[PDB]
């Protein structure tokens, strides 16, 4: 919520002290989540390794 | 070798002395190794080492 560069805003209002937050889910359960993502989210590569002498 | 000569009006060498063959030798020996050693890691080879020669 930059006030000198408004063009990069991504949230309607600035978070400030005294706000209320929550944590999703219950206390300590174990779960297998489901994923959804765009193609250009995370990349991957491999580094070739030279032969040891 | 080095020698010495004798003088005689007629060449009679009956009671003179004669030269001997004393052998002398000069010795040569080896010295110490000259060794230059380097070491480095494969990850460094892969990501940092260029123009190694």
């Amino acid at each position: 919520y930059d006030t000198t560069n408004p063009q990069y805003n991504s949230v309607s209002r600035q978070v400030e002290a005294g706000d209320a937050v929550s944590v999703v889910g219950t206390a300590s359960q174990t779960m297998k989540p489901n994923l959804f993502y765009n193609k250009f989210f995370c990349g991957l590569g491999s580094i070739p390794l030279p032969k040891l002498h | 070798h080095q020698f010495s000569s004798l003088r005689t009006p007629t060449g009679d060498i009956s009671g003179q002395n004669k030269n001997n063959l004393i052998s002398g030798k000069a010795t040569g020996r080896v010295g110490n190794y000259i060794t230059v050693a380097v070491e480095y890691q494969q990850l460094e080879e892969a990501i940092k080492l260029n123009q190694l020669e």
